[PDB]
């Protein structure tokens, strides 16, 4: 949560990187999401909803994987699959 | 870091069957390998069961086995599933040398030779493993057999007395038989684990015998499901045996004890040597016949020396594909005569099938080979 | 001298596995149970009784 | 005209946002905004709909061998919910 | 040039399309067995042929996985199986034989 | 002879009845594995 | 309402806890009822069993 919070502060400063998160938040959010209000979102967060969170995203969920290079050793689709899951949960 | 990997233990079954890259390639006739392995442990796992129940003392033999498949809760089951596995024992190894052969898998020396000792082994095994019931088959099968080391010149008469315990078959050669039959698994086992060994060297040949290193997959899914499927069918197949046609295989007369007085004119070793049989009698003569029977197996170990071809598998040979099948079908040959009599037509072509035979994998197989290099330009 | 895993993360690490060796132990139980035919606890469970009338 | 014809298509007023940020004063910008902006949806379009059409995600896998490259990379993903989902921070 | 010449190169013709490769798309030099000298001359390829090969050899490895085959019309046309590997293979023989024959002196 | 005679057999029933619902279901699972390499498509892309 | 394979899915077959506790209070219940039909099947198909014998001699 701390770094996400020093993360936002940092990347909104100076004229350029604000300017940017106004027009692209009106486009996207529809409106201007206040510091304040990204600090609240990110306050209620716990260890709680981050297991509920991830594990509605990646808990035995399928990948998209892509591969460039040297790739022998690049686990089969199968194998990247089971490892998206835990026997012992 | 993944401990199924730096553990002494694990790295020896991650590469056995987990992260081992096997061709994306090979197809059924790669899972006799894993069914050898099955049919052995099977064997020596209701055999064992059998041996908590089973004696050995001519008296007692018989009726121990009786005893075990009436009394024995269950003893019927074990005792029919280890007679029914150890013919798919034979079907297997069959089909495994068989596989070999077509596909040039034989190419690998060591283990193809682990493969041959493999073979003497559980041969010389089940061929004790029936002396054990003291029935009649039993009594004399081991009476036919065994005496071919007294064709050995000089000394063959020593030996078959120093196998025996005595001057015939009786006291001391069931119990040294059930002893075997007992540590010889055991030894094929390990031998088996060297065969594999061997095998982890080059990695698995393929339908193609060209090379699959440009595509190799992960053991694991793949060929452990397909190894489960394929075990399976090996149970459906044992089972519908067992459970439905328990004696189809096996010769009703090792029923009704023994008795060194009787021989009743028929007599056959199990069906699983009955190529070897009608190749030994289809010579008149001691030495030859059982000095025949010999290379009838030995040449396996041969076979390498007599590769001629410039492609490793028959996948594009139509030629040696056509020799190979007249293999087959003339080893199918041998085994129905062997089971009959050795009377009018039955000797002649059984006699013309055991030239075959030998002129086929000495001579023909080998020249289709050249020829098709010739063909193809090489 | 396992004093090294008594903190509040310990706390929460062993709570978080609570439900999962809980869930863990039903399987085992039940497991043993059916595996066993253990006339004691089976002469309770509804169906499943092939030593009734 | 494969160009002008996107241009025209996708580059209207309800689609745009003029942002800006540093030394101005709101008005100021309106002031601008309304003298050189005035007349882009002067014509509201009558039945080009551009809208969204939600896209499949799908469970795959692309590899790109090349033994030549000295160095391998990876991307591996699952499907996120998007811009609006509070589940994002 | 004869009119039997041409009975030959139509037996030859013949065992080509049975012998079968050229179904997978294989060329005659893609199923030499490897041994020391084709796997050295392997290694003599100049890049292009042996990526060539890799795609042939993964082509077939690939149909004959599926058990399938490729399109009649796709298939290694006898006569445009180019022979790409035995120029190498045969000085790979020719250079073994000289040792082969320097070790007898 | 064959005392078993009947319960052989009626194992056996089971034993097909079994083999009946797991030989299609442990070749489906098989099939499942298989298919990530069953479908899989290859493209050659060589420079120029 | 989604599907009934969907709602398995989430309620049983997603922690691999309760999908084994399925399985095995699945094979309970499976072993009984696998064991009544099939041996009435057994039956049905045969009668000169020892069971419809028993009528016969409840005495001694
Ligand atoms: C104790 C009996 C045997 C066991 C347990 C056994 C086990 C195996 C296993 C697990 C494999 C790898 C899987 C496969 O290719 O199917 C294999 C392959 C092989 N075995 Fe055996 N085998 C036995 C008898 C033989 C025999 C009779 C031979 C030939 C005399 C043999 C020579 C080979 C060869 C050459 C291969 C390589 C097959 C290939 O690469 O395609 N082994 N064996
Ligand atoms: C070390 C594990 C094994 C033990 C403890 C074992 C022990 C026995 C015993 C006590 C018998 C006599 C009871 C009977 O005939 O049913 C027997 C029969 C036999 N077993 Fe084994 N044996 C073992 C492994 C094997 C192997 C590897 C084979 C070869 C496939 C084999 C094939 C036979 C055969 C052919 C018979 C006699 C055939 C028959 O039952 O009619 N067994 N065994
Ligand atoms: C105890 C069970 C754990 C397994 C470890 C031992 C067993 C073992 O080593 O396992 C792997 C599975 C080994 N190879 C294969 O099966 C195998 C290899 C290539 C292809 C296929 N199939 C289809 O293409 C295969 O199935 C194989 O199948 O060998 C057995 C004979 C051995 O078994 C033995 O040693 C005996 C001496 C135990």
């Amino acid at each position: 949560k701390n770094l996400l919070r020093n993360a936002l502060v940092s990347h909104l400063d100076g004229t350029t990187p604000v300017c940017e998160d106004i027009g692209r938040s009106l486009l996207t959010y529809g409106r201007r999401i206040p510091l304040a209000e990204w600090e609240s979102r990110i306050a209620e967060v716990d260890a709680r909803v981050v297991r509920e969170v991830c594990s509605k995203y990646f808990y035995d969920q399928c990948p998209a994987v892509a591969g460039f290079g040297p790739i022998e050793q690049l686990p089969d689709y199968n194998r990247i699959r089971s490892g998206m899951f835990w026997l012992r949960f | 870091t993944n401990i199924r990997k730096s553990h002494p233990l694990m790295k020896i079954v991650n590469n056995a069957f987990i992260d081992l890259p096997a061709p994306s390639n090979i197809s059924s006739w790669w899972n006799f390998g894993s069914l050898l392995g099955i049919c052995l442990i099977l064997q020596i796992l209701t055999g064992l069961f059998l041996a908590m129940h089973y004696t050995s003392d001519t008296t007692t033999a018989f009726s121990s086995v009786t005893h075990i498949c009436r009394d024995v809760n269950y003893g019927w089951i074990i005792r029919y599933m280890h007679a029914n596995g150890a013919s798919m024992f034979f079907i297997c190894l069959y089909m495994h040398v068989g596989r070999g052969l077509y596909y040039g898998s034989y190419t690998f020396l060591e283990t193809w030779n682990i493969g041959v000792i493999l073979l003497l082994t559980v041969m010389a095994t089940a061929f004790m493993g029936y002396v054990l019931p003291w029935g009649q088959m039993s009594f004399w099968g081991a009476t036919v057999i065994t005496n071919l080391l007294s064709a050995i010149p000089y000394i063959g008469t020593n030996l078959v007395e120093w196998i025996w315990g005595g001057f015939s078959v009786d006291k001391a050669t069931l119990t040294r038989f059930f002893a075997f039959h007992f540590i010889l698994p055991f030894i094929i086992m390990a031998i088996a684990m060297v065969h594999l060994l061997f095998l982890h060297e080059t990695g698995s040949n393929n339908p193609t015998g060209i090379s699959s290193d440009v595509d190799k997959i992960p053991f694991h899914p793949y060929y452990t499901i397909k190894d489960i499927l394929g075990a399976l069918l090996l149970i459906l197949a044992l089972m519908l045996l067992v459970l439905f046609a328990p004696d189809l295989l096996g010769d009703p007369d090792n029923y009704t004890p023994a008795n060194p007085l009787n021989t009743p004119p028929h007599i056959k070793p199990e069906w699983y040597f009955l190529f070897a049989y009608a190749i030994l009698r289809s010579i008149p003569n001691k030495l030859g016949g059982v000095l025949a029977l010999a290379f009838s197996i030995l040449i396996l170990a041969l076979i390498p020396l007599l590769h001629t071809s410039k492609q490793r598998s028959m996948m594009f040979r139509p030629l040696s594909q056509c020799l190979f099948w007249a293999l087959v079908a003339d080893l199918l040959t041998l085994t129905w005569i062997g089971g009959q009599p050795v009377e009018h037509p039955y000797i002649t072509i059984g006699q013309l099938a055991s030239v075959l035979y030998f002129l086929l994998i000495l001579v023909l197989m080998p020249t289709a080979g050249t020829i098709e290099n010739k063909l193809l330009k090489w | 001298m396992l004093t090294r895993f008594l903190g509040p993360r310990y706390r929460q690490l062993a709570r978080n596995w609570v439900p999962t060796a809980q869930l863990w132990g039903a399987v085992g139980a039940v497991g043993l149970v059916w595996a066993t035919d253990w006339r004691l606890i089976l002469d309770w469970v509804p169906y499943i009784n092939g030593k009734f009338k | 005209a494969d160009l002008t014809e996107y241009l025209s298509r996708h580059y209207k007023a309800p689609r745009m946002v003029l942002a800006a940020a540093g030394g101005l004063e709101h008005r100021q910008l309106l002031d601008l905004a309304q003298k050189h902006f005035s007349g882009l949806s002067g014509t509201y379009d009558e039945d080009a709909v551009p809208t969204l059409s939600p896209c499949r995600f799908t469970g795959s896998q692309i590899c790109h061998r090349e033994d030549g490259l000295p160095l391998a990379h990876v991307a591996i993903a699952v499907e996120g919910p998007g811009w609006a989902h509070p589940d994002n921070v | 040039v004869s009119a039997s010449s041409r009975w030959l190169e139509g037996i030859r013709k013949w065992y080509y399309n049975a012998a079968g490769f050229n179904k997978l798309g294989l060329m005659r030099d893609d199923t030499i067995h490897e041994n020391d000298d084709v796997k050295e001359a392997i290694r003599r390829l100049p890049e292009n042929l042996y990526d060539d090969r890799v795609f042939r050899i993964k082509r077939a490895l690939d149909l004959s996985m599926r058990q399938q085959i490729l399109p009649k019309e796709q298939w290694t046309k006898y006569e445009e199986d180019k022979s790409y590997l035995e120029p190498y293979l045969k000085e790979v023989i020719r250079e073994r034989k000289e040792r082969e024959e320097w070790a007898k002196k | 002879a064959e005392p078993e005679h009947d319960h052989r057999k009626r194992m056996g029933l089971k034993m097909l009845l079994m083999m009946g619902l797991l030989l299609p279901l442990v070749y489906a699972m098989k099939r499942h594995k298989w298919s990530v390499l069953k479908s899989r498509k290859l493209a050659y892309r060589p420079p120029k | 309402a989604p599907t009934l394979t969907a709602r398995l899915y989430s309620l049983l077959f997603r922690r691999t806890s309760t999908f084994a506790l399925t399985i095995v209070v699945g094979a309970l219940f499976f072993e009984r009822a696998f064991d009544q039909g099939a041996d009435a099947i057994y039956e049905h198909i045969n009668e000169g069993k020892l069971w419809k014998h028993i009528k016969h001699k409840y005495e001694n």
